[PDB]
């Protein structure tokens, strides 16, 4: 039973020669939304696929059932998006004609992408026994939206699913599904932006308006962030959506290593390349139970790995002014040291 | 009318 072994090197190259025959369809199921803090809908490097080795010249209706089969679904009631990168630095899901865009080899709607990923919708688990079917689609009258609702108060998304709607139906119309999906009241009032992308989120003014117009360049897969129009949102640091995704646009994280302890691991913080000298010495001060006024920082030398100047506490700089001498690895870092008193 | 590019 050792020739059993003149078979592992006859596939480590049998597949090696074959991998071009083949592409990588990346399934993503809906659940792997939740919780997501960032942009569009994922993080692909914490996102967990269910891989398939699927042949480049391979049939839908092939997939749709190895599908169905290997997951455990009627070939019927769910829905294939394929995810689809955009100008605008943003992958969402976007429509597949699941019969008409079905005579086509697989390869060819992948747009010869390998990796191909694709966002998988199924019915509900508990409408299951309900006769729940999948709802009838026209790619023509009807969008697919996701919804996340921001928390001010947490400062974090709490992603609230997807919904089939008319275009002509108006935003005012959808508010009460959102208020529900967030385990809010009825008639609770909201406010509401569209994530158009990094930095963009629009907000949307007029309510009583179809989605067609309430939304610049509708599309499958827009998002609509919302929030309780709250009057304790204010005393939140990010109140609205929009200044938490911008907050997270200019997110960066920074080592911080004592000056005076030799070879100081130091700690990380994450700040906003925007903040200015109050609001970094607050913040890695309170990171450290002792009070800003006692914290000496140092600029960077940018060549030497060492401490340059030391860091006037009347510094007129923002934070990106003093970690603009920084590269890809070299991660981004400073200096401090504790006062006396 | 909704879109197809952005």
């Amino acid at each position: 039973r050792l020739q059993e072994e003149k078979r592992i090197e006859a596939q480590k190259r049998k597949e090696r020669q074959e991998a071009h025959l083949y592409m990588q369809v990346q399934i993503v199921a809906e659940d792997q939304f939740c919780g997501h803090q960032g942009n569009d809908m994922y993080d692909e490097e914490k996102v967990k696929y269910t891989v398939f080795k699927v042949l480049k010249n391979s049939s839908l209706a092939e997939f749709v059932q190895s599908l169905s089969q290997t997951m455990g679904f009627p070939q019927d009631q769910i829905r294939l998006w394929p995810m689809q990168a955009r100008s605008n630095g943003t992958k969402r899901p976007a429509m597949l004609d699941n019969e008409a865009d079905g005579n086509k080899t697989m390869i060819e709607l992948s747009d010869n992408e390998n990796p191909w990923t694709i966002f998988l919708e199924t019915v509900d688990p508990e409408l299951a026994a309900s006769g729940a079917t999948l709802p009838k689609f026209d790619k023509d009258h009807d969008v697919m939206l996701f919804l996340k609702m921001y928390d001010p108060k947490t400062r974090s998304l709490n992603y609230c699913g997807h919904i089939y709607t008319p275009i002509s139906c108006k935003i005012r119309d959808l508010l009460p599904v959102m208020c529900d999906r967030a385990g809010f009241i009825q008639d609770t009032s909201l406010i509401l932006y569209e994530e158009v992308k990094p930095n963009l989120t629009e907000r949307i003014q007029d309510y009583d308006v179809s989605l067609d117009k309430a939304l610049d360049e509708l599309m499958d897969g827009d998002i609509i962030v919302f929030q309780k129009d709250d009057p304790e949102n204010d005393n939140s640091e990010l109140p609205t959506a929009k200044e938490y995704f911008r907050d997270l646009y200019h997110r960066v994280d920074v080592i911080f290593c004592d000056k005076t302890i030799p070879n100081d691991p130091g700690f990380v913080v994450t700040l906003s390349n925007r903040m200015n000298y109050f609001q970094v010495a607050k913040t890695v001060a309170q990171r450290l139970n002792t009070d800003p006024m006692l914290l000496q920082f140092f600029k960077s030398q940018g060549y030497r790995d060492g401490p340059g100047n030391p860091l006037r506490h009347n510094y007129e700089g923002t934070l990106r002014d003093l970690l603009q001498f920084f590269k890809p690895r070299q991660p981004k870092k400073l200096y401090y040291q504790q006062l006396k008193m | 009318r909704k879109k197809k590019r952005k």
